[PDB]
C-alpha cells in the first residue's frame, strides 16, 4: 500500500497575518485599516486617520498605537475618518474588531454597509413590526422584535 | 431442426452449382418458400384428422445478435414465436440464456396449464414491472420496492441446467408471486428450491399439519394440472407448505449461513450453491 | 465456477468500458469501481510471457500449471488480493510471480523518494 | 470493510440489478415512481379528509 | 434576554444580517446580500438504503435545537 | 450490414446529441464561475487575523489520536457531478487516515454515497445546500450546530484550494476544541513568545488581551473564528468545483 | 388541435428523454418537467386492451368513442389530471376507467401501508 | 415534379427490363444524365429570347434523413439550391419545416426584390445567431 | 522558418482563443498577450485586395511579391512592426502599403480631435 500519497496543505498558511512586534521604535501617523464582511473585503490595508467603533460596553475611539484590545462589536453604525478630513460610514452585524500596536486594525463582520443604501422609508415600516413583535408574548417572537430594534434604533437615530 | 442456415447453405449450394440465378446473400430467393414448405406442415390437426400434432423447435444460427441476416427474417416471418438467446446473457452468468424482451410465444396461455396461466399472468406483470426498474442500481436496500425482490428472485429460479418436471417449477414460481421467498437472499434462492423439492422440511423437522400436500408423493402434477393452484382444495394446504418451509430455512439454515467468515467454508458454501443452480 | 465468474466480471467491465470511455472512472459507484479495478487485474493477469516471444516481451516465459491456475483466479475474484496494484500482474505467471514483481515495484518506486530526497537536499 | 460488492457469490451483497434493463431509461423511471408515490400517499390523506 | 433563551450567538447574527438586508435600499447590492440571507440548504441522513432529513438541527433561526 | 449501419448511425446520432448536452453543461457552468472568480480578486482576507489564533505547528497523526477521544472531519463535496477526483481524492485521503475514533459529517451529495459506503458506521450524515443562493455566515454557523453535537477533540475540515483554474488541491483547517484551545491560550500566554513552526505568526499579545476579555465573548470569538474557517471552505470549494467541472468537461468532449 | 398538441409534446418528450439520460430530471424546469409527465401519461393512456388480446393481456378490451377520446386527451393536455397517477393510464380506455383503477391503486397501496403496520405490531 | 425518386424507378425498370449495364442502386450510368437532360431546360432566357423562364421545384424524397443516397446525391449536385424539410420539426408544430442551415439558395439576393433584400438580411443575421444561442441554451 | 513560425502562432493563437472566452485576456500571461496581438495582427494581413473587384468595390488590388512579403512577416514577426495597430494589415499588400493606412488612421483621427477641439472650444 502507498505511504500517504497526499499531503493536504494548512489553508490557514496562504494568508499572510501580522506578526505583532513588542515595538522597539516609534509609531506610524494613521493606521492600516482592513474590514472584513462574510468572506470578501471592503478595505484591503487602506490607510486610515481614525476609526470609531460601536461596542457592547459602548463606544470606542481608535487613533494610530492603539493599545492592543479586542473585543466584541454591537450589532450598530461604524464610523471611519481618512486623512483626508473626509468620513465614509458603514452599518455591521457584529464582529470582531483587532487593534494592533504597529498600527494595523482587522476587522471581521457578517455584514457591511454603507449609510447611503439605506432608506428611513422602508426602516420605519420595520420598526412597529419589531415592537409587536417584542409585545407578543411568545419567546420566539419576543426576541426577534427585540433584536430588529437593537438593530434599528442606532440606524432611526443616525439617519436622524 | 438443428441449423437451418446449414438447410440454406446446401439449398444454395446445389441451385448455384446447377446455375440457377443466385440472388440476396447469394442465395436463389425462393428459400422463403423452402422453410414455408418445412414448417407449415406443423399444425394441431383437426379431431376428424386424428387430433394429432407435430411440435417443431427450428433453431437458427446467428452472427453478432443481428436479426437482419436474410434467412433469420425469413424465419421469424414463418414461425410463431421464438426463443432469442442472447451471448451478452449467456457469458454474462445466466444460463439459459433467454432474453424475454426479444422472445415472444404467439399462442400464450391456449396453450400453457390452467395450474400455469395464473402464475404466468403474474410473472409477466411483474417482470414488466422489473423490466423498468431493474436498471437501478439497488439503493433503497430496504426501501427495494417488493417488485425488485420477486423478479430477481425469480430469475435466480430461471437458472437451470435440465428440465424441470411441472409439479417441482411451479411451487417455486407460486412462492416469489406471492412473496413467501423475499426474506431470504438472492444468492439462497435455489438452495430453499432444492429444500423446496427434494428435501421436505416439515416431514423432517416433525411440523406435519397438511394432510396430503408434500413434494414427495410426485404424483400431485397430476392433481394440480387437472384441479390447478387456485383451488379450494389445494390452496390452504400449499400456503400451509411453504410458510413453514421459509420458517425452517430462515431459521435453521439461512441463519447459519450467515455466520461463516472462513474462506474454507465460504467456497464450500458457494459450490453447494452452484450445484443447486444446475440439477435444479 | 471460478471461470464462469471471470467471465461474468469481465462482461461487466465491457459494459463500463462506454462510460469510462466517455465520462471516467471517478464517475462510478464505489462498487462499479471496485468491480472495474478487479477486472482490469483479471485481464492484466490473463497476459503473461511465452518462451518463444523474449525477443519482445524481453522476460524468460513462464509454465502455469492447471492447479495453480485457479487458486489464484480464487483468490483474485473473492477479493483475496486487493491491495496489489494492477501492473503487478501484467506479464507474469502465477500469484507467487506477482508478489515477487510487487515487491520489485515497491522497491524501486520508494528508491526513487529516497533519492529524490537526496537530489533535493544536494539541490 | 472496504466495500460490500454484489456478486454472484454469497458472500457478496444482493444484486437486483437485470442485463435486460436499460440503464438509460432508469432515470425518468425511478422520477415517475417517487412521483407516482407521492399522489397515492396524498390520495389516501384527501379521501380520509 | 435571548441569551439564555438557547439560541447561539452565531444566529443571533444572522437574524441581525437578515434585517439590514430587508430595510436596505433596492439595487444592485440587495441583489447580492438577499443570497447571503435566503435559507434553502438541507441536512440528510442515508438510512439501510434510504435518505432521511435529520431534522434535529433546523435552518430557521427562530427555533432552538434540541 | 442493415442492422449494422443503423447501429451505427444510432451511435453517431446519439453522441451528436450528447456532445452538445455536454457543452450545455460547459456554457452553464461558466455563467457560473464567472460570477465566482470575483472572489478570486477579493480572495484571502477574511482568515488574515484568524489563523493567528487557531494555527499550530504541523502535529502528528498518531499522537493526536492517543490525545484524543473522538476526533472529527468535515470533507467538502459536491451535489452534482462531471468534477473530477476532488470528492473521490477527499475520500481517498481519509481512507489514508483511517483510524478508530473518527467522525464524518460531509456536505454534499456524493459524500453520501460514498461514505457510507468505505466507512460504514463512522459516517454519519451531510449538509446540502442548493446553490440557488450564495453562502452565506448562518450556512457554516449550521453546520458548527452539526459539529457541536459531538465531544469532539479536533475538527479536521478538508476542502478544495483553488490555486487556479489548472489547480485545484487540498487544504485542510485543523480546529483544536475550545476547552483545549483555551487552555493551550493560557499555557502559552505564559511563557515567552517564541515561535515553534516556521511559517508562523507570533501571537503572544493576542492570547493575553484575549484573557482580559469575558467568557461568554471568547466563547463567540472561538465560535466565530471557526465559522469563517468553515466558510472559506465552502467558498474555496465552490469556484473549485465549478473549476473543475470544466476541465472534466472539456476531456469529456 | 388536440392531436397536433400531442405530437409536439412527444417531440419535446424524446428530447428530454436525450437529456435526463444524462443530466438527470433536477436539470429541468418545473414547466419542462410538467409535459415530461404529460407526454409519459399519453405514452400510456394511448395503450388500450383488445378483446383479441385476452389470452395475452388477460383483461377485456374496451371501445372507446371518438367523442369521448378527445374530451380526455383534451384534459391531459391542459393539466386537467394531473393529480391522477400515471400507472392508472396504463392499458384502459376512457377516462372514467381510469379513476376506478387510480382508486383501487391507492386501496391496493393502503393495504400494504397498514399491513405493514400490523406487521410491525406483531414482531 | 412530384416526385422524380419514382421516375427514377420507373428509367431502372426499363433500362434493367431491356438488359442495360445496372450500377450503383441497379440503376444505370445515364440517370445523372436523365434528371439532367431535365433540369437543365430549366433557365432564365437572355432578352434576346423574349426574357421568359422556367423554374422548377423537383421534389425528391428521402429515407430516413439520407442524403448519401444516389439520386440526392445527384439532384443537389444539379440543382442551384436545395430545400430541406424535416419531420422532427414538422411534429413540433414547425410547417413549413425546413432546416434552415441543409436548405440553401446560391441565388441569394439577385432574386430578392428592394424590400426584400435588407428585410431578409437581417432575418440571416438574426437566425444564424439564434442558432448558435438556441444550441447551447438548456431545457428550462 | 518565417511561415513555420506563422503556423505555430496561430495555432497558439487557436488555444489562447479556446482560453479568452472561457477565462478573459487578463487571465493570460504577458508573453501570451503579445501573440495575441500579433495573431490578429497576422490575421488581418492575410486579408489582401484584388484588382479583379477593384471596379465592383473600388478598393485598389496589390500584386505582392515573395521575397518582400518574407521579409513583411519576419518583422510582424521578430517584432520589429508591433506599435502599427490591428486594423491597419486589414485589406492592405505589403509592409511598405500598410504604413500610408497607418499615416491616414491617425492623420485622420487627429483631424477629428481638431474638429472636436475646435468646434468645443469655439462654443
Amino acid at each position: 500500500q502507498d505511504p500517504r500519497k497526499f499531503f493536504p496543505d494548512n489553508g490557514f498558511r496562504f494568508f499572510d497575518g501580522p506578526e505583532d512586534s513588542f515595538g522597539d521604535g516609534n509609531i506610524p501617523a494613521q493606521i492600516i485599516l482592513t474590514l472584513t464582511r462574510q468572506d470578501e473585503f471592503i478595505l484591503k490595508q487602506e490607510p486610515v486617520a481614525a476609526i470609531t467603533i460601536r461596542t457592547n460596553e459602548g463606544e470606542m475611539g481608535v487613533l494610530a498605537g492603539h493599545e492592543y484590545t479586542v473585543q466584541q462589536l454591537a450589532p450598530g453604525i461604524l464610523e471611519v475618518e481618512y486623512e483626508g478630513g473626509k468620513k465614509d460610514q458603514y452599518v455591521i452585524s457584529g464582529g470582531f474588531a483587532h487593534v494592533n500596536d504597529t498600527g494595523v486594525v482587522d476587522i471581521n463582520t457578517v455584514e457591511a454597509v454603507p449609510l447611503e443604501e439605506i432608506d428611513h422609508e422602508k426602516l420605519a415600516k420595520a420598526l412597529e413590526e419589531a415592537r409587536a413583535k417584542s409585545q407578543s408574548p411568545d419567546e420566539a417572537v419576543r426576541i426577534q422584535g427585540e433584536i430588529a430594534l437593537e438593530i434599528f434604533e442606532p440606524l432611526e437615530a443616525a439617519l436622524h | 431442426y438443428d441449423d437451418l442456415s446449414k438447410q440454406a447453405v446446401s439449398y444454395r449450394q446445389i441451385s448455384l452449382l446447377l446455375r440457377r440465378p443466385p440472388g440476396r446473400e447469394a442465395y436463389p430467393g425462393d428459400v422463403f418458400y423452402l422453410h414455408s414448405r418445412l414448417l407449415e406442415r406443423s399444425a394441431m390437426m383437426s379431431p376428424q384428422k386424428g387430433s394429432g400434432s407435430l411440435t417443431s423447435l427450428p433453431i437458427v444460427e446467428t452472427l453478432s445478435n443481428d436479426v437482419t441476416a436474410y434467412i433469420v427474417t425469413n424465419v421469424i416471418s414463418i414461425t410463431d414465436g421464438q426463443i432469442y438467446l442472447d451471448a451478452k446473457l449467456f457469458t454474462g452468468g445466466q444460463r439459459p440464456a433467454v432474453n424475454i424482451g426479444l422472445s415472444v410465444s404467439r399462442v400464450g396461455s391456449s396453450a400453457q396449464n390452467k395450474a400455469m396461466k395464473k402464475v404466468g399472468g403474474a410473472l409477466k406483470m411483474l417482470m414488466g414491472e422489473y423490466r423498468k426498474m431493474a436498471g437501478e442500481q439497488t439503493s433503497g436496500s430496504q426501501n427495494v420496492s417488493p417488485v425488485m425482490i420477486r423478479g430477481a428472485r425469480c430469475l435466480q429460479l430461471f437458472n437451470q441446467k435440465g428440465p424441470s418436471y411441472f409439479m417441482d417449477a411451479i411451487v417455486a414460481l407460486y412462492a416469489v408471486t406471492n412473496g413467501y421467498m423475499d426474506d431470504v437472499k438472492l444468492q439462497y434462492s435455489k438452495f430453499y428450491e432444492f429444500l423446496l423439492l427434494n428435501k421436505d422440511l416439515p416431514v423432517l423437522y416433525g411440523q406435519v399439519n397438511n394432510k396430503y400436500f408434500y413434494m414427495y408423493n410426485k404424483n400431485l402434477n397430476y392433481f394440480i394440472r387437472y384441479f390447478g393452484l387456485n383451488h379450494e382444495i389445494l390452496e390452504p394446504e400449499l400456503k400451509k407448505y411453504i410458510e413453514i418451509h421459509t420458517n425452517l430455512f430462515l431459521d435453521n439454515y439461512q441463519s447459519r449461513m450467515n455466520e461463516l467468515k472462513s474462506d474454507e467454508d465460504l467456497v464450500q458454501l458457494k459450490n453447494l450453491l452452484y450445484a443447486c443452480k444446475r440439477t435444479v | 465456477n471460478v471461470a464462469m465468474d471471470i467471465v461474468e466480471m469481465l462482461t461487466k467491465y465491457k459494459e463500463l468500458q462506454d462510460i469510462i470511455a466517455v465520462l471516467g472512472i471517478d464517475e462510478l459507484s464505489e462498487e462499479d469501481k471496485l468491480i472495474v479495478d478487479r477486472a482490469r487485474k483479471v485481464a492484466k493477469f490473463m497476459s503473461q510471457p511465452f518462451a518463444v516471444a523474449e525477443v519482445f516481451t524481453g522476460m524468460k516465459g513462464y509454465y502455469v500449471q492447471l492447479e495453480d491456475c485457479v487458486s489464484d483466479f480464487g483468490s483474485l475474484l473473492m477479493g483475496q488480493c486487493d491491495n496489489i496494484p494492477e501492473m503487478a500482474f501484467y506479464m507474469v505467471g502465477g500469484l507467487d510471480s506477482v508478489k515477487e514483481k510487487a515487491a520489485k515495484m515497491a522497491a524501486e518506486a520508494a528508491a526513487m523518494r529516497e533519492r529524490a530526497r537526496k537530489a533535493a537536499e544536494a539541490k | 470493510n472496504k466495500v460490500k460488492v454484489p456478486g454472484r457469490k454469497p458472500q457478496d451483497e444482493e444484486d437486483l440489478t437485470w442485463a435486460e434493463a436499460d440503464r438509460k431509461l432508469t432515470p425518468e423511471e425511478r422520477y415517475a415512481r417517487d412521483k407516482q408515490m407521492a399522489l397515492l400517499d396524498k390520495m389516501t390523506s384527501q379521501v380520509e379528509e | 434576554s435571548w441569551r439564555d433563551a438557547g439560541i447561539s450567538y452565531l444566529r443571533y447574527l444572522s437574524i441581525v444580517t437578515r434585517c439590514i438586508h430587508e430595510v436596505q435600499k433596492e439595487g444592485p447590492l440587495l441583489t447580492k446580500n438577499v443570497r447571503f440571507s435566503t435559507i434553502g440548504w438541507k441536512s440528510l441522513y442515508l438510512d439501510h438504503g434510504a435518505t432521511k432529513e435529520y431534522t434535529a438541527i433546523p435552518a430557521e433561526l427562530e427555533k432552538i435545537p434540541e | 450490414g442493415g442492422g449494422t449501419i443503423r447501429f451505427w448511425r444510432e451511435k453517431l446520432e446519439g453522441y451528436k446529441k450528447y456532445h452538445q448536452i455536454v457543452k450545455t453543461i460547459k456554457m452553464v457552468t461558466l455563467a457560473k464561475y464567472r460570477q465566482t472568480v470575483v472572489r478570486t480578486r477579493v480572495r484571502d482576507q477574511t482568515l488574515r487575523y484568524t489563523r493567528k489564533a487557531l494555527d499550530a505547528k504541523t502535529q502528528d497523526d498518531q499522537e493526536v489520536i492517543e490525545k484524543s477521544e473522538c476526533l472529527l472531519y468535515v470533507p467538502i463535496t459536491t451535489n452534482r457531478g462531471s468534477c473530477g477526483a476532488l470528492n473521490t481524492n477527499m475520500v481517498r485521503y481519509l481512507q489514508e487516515v483511517e483510524n478508530p475514533k473518527m467522525t464524518i459529517i460531509s456536505v454534499g451529495k456524493k459524500a453520501l454515497d460514498a461514505m457510507t459506503k468505505v466507512f460504514q458506521d463512522t459516517y454519519r450524515r451531510t449538509i446540502l445546500n442548493d446553490m440557488k443562493q450564495a453562502m452565506s455566515f448562518q450556512f457554516a454557523a449550521y453546520v458548527l450546530e452539526h459539529m457541536n453535537t459531538v465531544p469532539w477533540d479536533r475538527a479536521q475540515i478538508v476542502y478544495n484550494r483553488y490555486h487556479g483554474a489548472a489547480s485545484q488541491k487540498l487544504a485542510i483547517f485543523n480546529l483544536p476544541k475550545f476547552e483545549d484551545w483555551k487552555q493551550k491560550l493560557e499555557e502559552d500566554s505564559a511563557g515567552d513568545g517564541k515561535i515553534e513552526e516556521d511559517g508562523l505568526l507570533q501571537s503572544l499579545p493576542m492570547k493575553t488581551a484575549l484573557g482580559e476579555l469575558e467568557e461568554t465573548a471568547v466563547e463567540d470569538f472561538y465560535n466565530f473564528h471557526s465559522c469563517l474557517a468553515v466558510l472559506n471552505a465552502v467558498s474555496e470549494n465552490e469556484l473549485s468545483e465549478y473549476a473543475a467541472r470544466i476541465v472534466a468537461v472539456e476531456n469529456q468532449l
